[PDB]
DNA sequence: CACGACCCGCACGTACGCAGC
DNA sequence: GGCTGCGTACGTGCGGGTCGT
């Protein structure tokens, strides 16, 4: 039971090994430009020759750039009492749009969001590792709809021991959306309605959507709502007339579905996406 | 006949072994482990080194610099690695040995699929195509799997920073995200106190444009045991919302670690009916 | 730190496939 | 076709490895 197991283990080792040999053959360009396949020995002599021709595997540059491509990460070092940025890597430029000179010498308190100073303060103290989340200024955003001509504060993830890598987590920063009960009562109205239908959100809340519907499409609205109740998580869209807060009938497509809890599977509400 | 074969073949094995161990000696690892090293792991490392340099150069005051590598690497709360168009680790920092117990020499060269939990294979083969990247997997931890969260970008080859899992407050909730327990400290940051949130579930409080994302995170939590949500908006009792990011685990009571991100934005207009 | 329990690596010896005076 | 330089593939035997009750 050990002779065959072992002869086949060794065969596996020969296929494997010679596969490393032939795989490395077309790596070192000496063997990939040559006419025919060389001697194994001479192959790996070429390999050590061309390998000698050149902190593990990667240089400081390649590991910096790899942190940057990886997750928008840049190194910085500040003081643990003052906040004086005594070092920053140049990766800050393709991360925040700050020149390296506006960041070197200044304070981290001065670079974060005014509200994000307290927590930042709670970082430069005592009474060892560190990791926190803080907004930072862009210059020349990732936390909410971009405001009208305001500065841009990203959400930087800071780790370190103060020596820190600050990395962006881009995959997290995200007509008008609403919620309803199974009777179609507005249980939520996103603010976009103000510019979408004109009302204020409280001016819809508590009320039924069929109230704002055209008397000729209301029955359709009810049958549809009952249907998305009866479709489970399946989506259903309907186009109807909506009486805005200015005396006008806007044609409005709204897709909606019921939100069934991923665990208990209960109806939380019905989500509407009301678009003109 | 064979005497010539005995000593001639022993000579060939001699030349062989000498080439192998000098090739090993030149590796970017210190003399300590590059000296006494496995014979096949030699060609693993060399192959992944040429593959990784090709990988890097085919794509787009004195102290804080001399230890650039160890500062970047030991500042991050995870390990950083680079794959290729096939899945082979073309690089991985030594620091992975901290969080998974895996040897850098052992992982450099092997297919990533070898060290990820099966059943989550086709997810990752999906994610490498087999431009941003962000997902949860399960990796062989020898300290029998860890929930590894990875973020990175895909260039033909992925590049990833990854971290492990076991101005903030903790909530205990059921599996359906029904708030069971809650710390008092929420009155620090939010309008309600641990009684007017307990009883109802998380979904009556998420901003209705995020409920999609939080739903997906609920799924991933459910199937893999751990999760981190995206930057979302938790509505306040009076109006608006505040930004939260939660590290959540199971095994069964969900614990929901809410990292605070911002103050109450847009506190006038009411969104939900729970704000009237 | 034992002990067969092995498993895995390693090299050894040899057997089969190709050049050529 | 003799037989030798030259090289890769096969199988097994040995010494250094890690578990387990």
């Amino acid at each position: 039971l050990a002779r065959e197991n072992h002869s086949e283990i060794e065969r596996r080792r020969r296929n494997k090994m010679t596969a490393y040999i032939t795989e490395l053959s077309d790596m070192v360009p000496t063997c990939s430009a040559l006419a025919r396949k060389p001697d194994k020995l001479t192959i790996l002599r070429m390999a050590v020759s061309h390998m000698k021709s050149l902190p593990s595997f990667l240089t400081d540059q390649e590991l910096k750039h790899l942190i940057l491509e990886a997750a928008d990460g840049f190194l910085f070092i500040v003081s643990c009492e003052t906040g004086r940025v005594v070092y920053v890597s140049d990766s800050v430029t393709p991360v925040l749009n700050q020149p390296q000179s506006e960041w070197f010498g200044s304070t981290l308190y001065d670079q974060v969001h005014p509200d994000d100073v307290d927590k930042l303060r709670e970082q430069l103290s005592t009474s060892s590792r560190r990791s926190f989340i803080c907004r930072m200024r862009c210059g020349t955003n990732g936390l909410g709809s971009v405001k009208e001509g305001e500065p841009h504060f990203v959400v930087v993830h800071c780790t370190g021991y103060l020596v820190a890598i600050g990395r962006l987590q881009v995959t997290s920063s995200p007509e008008f959306i609403s919620r309803h009960n199974i009777e179609g009562i507005f249980t939520f109205v996103d603010h976009r309605c103000v510019a979408t239908v004109g009302y204020q959100p409280q001016e819809l809340l508590g009320k039924n959507i069929v109230e704002f519907c055209h008397p000729e499409d209301q029955q359709l609205l009810r049958d549809s709502f009952q249907q998305v109740v009866k479709l489970k998580g399946q989506v259903l869209s309907v186009m109807f007339r909506f009486r805005s807060k200015t005396r006008e009938w806007l044609w409005m497509r709204t897709s909606s579905f019921t939100f069934q809890n991923p665990y208990s599977d209960e109806i939380e509400y019905i989500i509407c996406t009301n678009t003109n | 006949r064979k005497e010539k074969s005995r000593d001639a073949a022993r000579s060939r094995r001699g030349k062989e072994n000498f080439e192998f161990y000098e090739l090993a000696k030149l590796l970017p690892l210190p003399a300590a482990i590059t000296s006494q090293l496995d014979k096949a792991s030699i060609i693993r490392l060399t192959i992944s080194y040429l593959k990784m340099r090709d990988f890097a150069n085919q794509g787009d005051i004195e102290v804080f610099e001399a230890h650039l590598g160890s500062h970047i690497l030991q500042s991050l709360d995870g390990f950083v690695f680079a794959l290729n168009q096939e899945g082979k680790f073309l690089y991985i920092s030594e620091t992975v040995s901290i969080y998974l117990g895996l040897s850098q020499v052992e992982l450099t060269g092997s297919s990533v699929f070898d060290y990820v939990h099966p059943g989550d294979h086709v997810e990752m083969a999906e994610q490498l195509g087999m431009l941003e990247r962000s997902f949860f997997i399960r990796m062989k931890s020898t300290l029998g799997y860890k929930v590894i969260h990875i973020t990175g970008r895909l260039r033909m080859g992925l590049v990833v920073v990854a971290h492990a899992l076991p101005h903030m407050f903790v909530t205990r909730v059921n599996m359906d995200l029904n708030i069971i327990y809650c710390e008092n400290r929420i009155s620090d940051y939010m309008d309600l106190t641990p009684v007017d949130i307990v009883g109802k579930r998380c979904y009556h409080f998420i901003h209705a444009e995020d409920v999609e994302g939080i739903r997906h995170s609920h799924l991933d939590l459910l199937n893999k045991g751990q999760c981190v949500t995206k930057y979302y908006r938790w509505m306040q009792k009076n109006g608006g919302y505040i930004w939260i990011q939660s590290s959540a685990t199971i095994a069964k009571n969900i614990i929901w670690v809410n990292y605070l991100l911002s103050n109450p934005e847009y506190k006038d207009t009411p969104m939900d009916i729970a704000q009237l």
